[PDB]
């Protein structure tokens, strides 16, 4: 699944932010708009036993420029919460499903 | 973020006089601006905004670990007055405001420029290149004396635009009673359960990382009594200065 980072017209948005996928599924998030973004997931939020650092993007690391991208493929079931460092508080935020 | 307040708010300054970053930013920090007293017309001249803050601060950052702040402004200038062009901006000026991108607020309001986020060790003092209008090339602009305000923030807000609290403010109890157990979570923040006697009620707060708590099990709490200490070192501050449009006689 492709997902986009920043919408098309500049929102601080991962576009899909909700999404279920298959084990194993790999997911492209590419920077699209209003980089530079970063994609981190919440090891206090994602399914117990699952490495975050396996799966994410260092705080201090980003995507500074536009066609960037950043791939991950998820195997552990559950739901996974994940965000921009920078832009967290923008609301740029997003959750996944693998089921 | 600047962004947040251009994405949701037409204009920067309420009724109040109050700028719409201290809805999310709550904390008040001092904020200055030295102007020129008077200025030409047509000619180029430098905003200068102070966001001054101890930089051995360091504030809670979105995943629990503590980092440096970062800083952003939103400059209100009188219509007609607009970031300067790069042909007009001296090379003894563009060394001074470094490489940063002034944004118009929106495309149609050329009169407020917004910053950042930018680190606050480089830009805790930005220069905003104004170049001052010219009341015969524009009937609405007259040689007067004209308002300017300004909005500088340094460190991360308490609130999002949906009005979520981020883990970078106080987190109070849903509900009065005693503390009847505090589970300290495997990768950081804790789950405290709380025993309303008097509504013979059970409810569980949730703290997130980088925030430590102020109260022990078995101590009794009371409706929105902080149960963690204030992570905020950073906050908003506004300033304005008055800016002379001169005649070129007198
Ligand atoms: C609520 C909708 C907000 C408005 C309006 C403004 N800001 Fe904001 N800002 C807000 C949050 C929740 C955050 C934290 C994001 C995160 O997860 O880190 C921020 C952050 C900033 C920052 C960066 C702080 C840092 O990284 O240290 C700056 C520089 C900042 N905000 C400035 C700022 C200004 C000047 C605003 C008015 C135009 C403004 N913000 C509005 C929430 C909100
Ligand atoms: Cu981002």
């Amino acid at each position: 699944i492709d997902v986009l980072l920043g919408a098309d017209d500049g929102s601080l948005a991962f576009v899909p932010s909700e999404f279920s996928i298959s084990p194993g599924e790999k997911i492209v998030f590419k920077n699209n708009a209003g980089f530079p973004h970063n994609i981190v997931f919440d090891e206090d939020s994602i399914p117990s036993g699952v490495d975050a650092s396996k799966i994410s993007m260092s705080e201090e690391d980003l995507l500074n420029a536009k066609g960037e991208t950043f791939e991950v493929a998820l195997s552990n079931k559950g739901e996974y919460s994940f965000y921009c460092s920078p832009h967290q508080g923008a609301g740029m935020v997003g959750k996944v499903t693998v089921n | 973020y600047p962004i947040f307040a251009q994405q949701n708010y037409e204009n920067p300054r309420e009724a109040t006089g109050r700028i719409v970053c201290a809805n999310c930013h709550l904390a008040s920090k001092p904020v200055d601006i030295e102007v020129p007293q008077a200025v030409l017309p047509d000619t180029v001249f430098e905003a200068v905004v102070k966001i001054p803050y101890d930089m051995q601060l360091k504030q809670v950052l979105a995943n629990g670990k503590k980092g440096a702040l970062n800083v952003g402004a939103v400059l209100i200038l009188p219509e007609g007055f607009e970031l300067a062009p790069p042909d007009r901006i001296s090379p003894e000026m563009k060394e001074k405001i470094g490489n940063l991108s002034f944004q118009n607020y929106r495309p149609n309001k050329k009169n407020i420029l917004v910053i950042g986020p930018v680190p606050g060790q480089k830009y805790s003092e930005i220069t905003f290149p104004i170049l001052a209008p010219d009341p015969a090339t524009n009937k609405d602009v007259h040689f007067l004396k004209y308002p300017i305000y300004v909005g500088g923030n340094r460190g991360r807000g308490q609130i999002y635009p949906d009005g979520s609290k981020s883990n970078n403010t106080v987190y109070n109890a849903t509900a009065g009673g005693i503390i009847s157990k505090i589970l300290r979570k495997e990768k950081g923040g804790y789950e405290i359960t709380i025993v309303d006697a008097s509504n013979e009620r059970q409810v569980i707060d949730i703290i997130p990382r980088g925030l430590e708590l102020l109260v022990s099990e078995g101590e009794s709490i009371k409706l929105d009594q902080p149960l963690t200490s204030n992570p905020n070192v950073g906050g908003f501050g506004q300033g304005d200065a008055e800016i002379v449009l001169q005649d070129p006689l007198r």
